[PDB]
């Protein structure tokens, strides 16, 4: 969830 | 010198693989994934995103470019790219001890060593290394960049870029 | 980019119309006064000293810098310069009102204008414009920079470094 | 005291 | 956890  | 573009297909998730940081109001990569669509297309810590699917990033925070990619329309993503405009190179020669003359931390020059090749050749601190001739170091550990870095011949080569 | 050599030879007063400033464990040229021994030798604002008369410039502060060239024995001065390392250049296009889109004050550019060149180039904030097509502005009063916009064509060729 | 440019 | 080099 915290890439992108 | 000049923009180039690439393009990217999403995973289920709409994902490509990449983090991005604003910085002076321009974004730039952060962090890419192993073995993703932006990896493949040689994305790189320190390169500038321009344009997401022709849309200018200037000014955007990085929650507002990671929205961007999130809402994204379709399977393909479309990228801007300036390759690490902040990117530099210095050579250096071991001395006779092995070294090249300055101190690393966490990826990152921190001092210079008097009259050293480092320091003949203005190297600066606060600036993270991206490659040792021509090894990629971006997310190793400092212990494998001291591998890295024994092993090399007496001519290091390496690029730089301000730890912005 | 390999570094070059330029001897100075001091004027009446034992100055060389050079200050220095340090950054990240070097020294760089903070300002060139005009038609002096430092203007001679083509030194320019962000360019690197890497040594004065045999002695490499590493880890010295501005304070140290200075006192070295105020000391300089004799009547010449040896230095070894990396010209400007962290130079970037940008090239903008002016739109229909005569603008390339971004707010600059006091030597540094501080916003970026939306559909603008400016933002379609990437241009970067807390950068410092050094050259506009080819002309030094370090120095020169913001008034002064617009003046020389106003007269420079539709195609603005900036050169730029990090404010630091 | 901003110029726009 | 520096290193020299």
């Amino acid at each position: 969830e915290f890439y992108f | 010198m000049d923009p180039r573009e690439v393009i990217l297909c999403k995973d289920q998730d709409g994902k490509i693989g990449l983090r991005l940081k604003s910085i002076d109001n321009g974004i730039f990569v952060q962090l890419v994934q192993a073995n993703s669509p932006a990896s493949l297309v040689g994305l790189r810590f320190g390169d500038q995103v321009l344009q997401i699917n022709g849309e200018n990033c200037a000014g955007w925070s990085s929650d507002k470019a990671h929205k961007v990619l999130k809402q994204a329309f379709g399977e393909k993503i479309t990228m801007t790219i300036r390759d690490r405009p902040f990117e530099r190179t210095i050579t250096m020669h071991k001395d006779s001890t092995g070294h090249v003359g300055f101190i690393f931390k966490n990826g990152k020059i921190t001092s210079i060593v008097k009259d050293s090749s480092a320091a003949r050749n203005g190297l600066l601190t606060e600036h993270n290394i991206c490659e040792i001739n021509g090894q990629n170091v971006i997310g190793l550990k400092d212990s494998q960049i001291a591998d890295i870095l024994s092993t090399s011949g007496t001519v290091v080569t390496i690029t730089i870029m301000p730890a912005f």
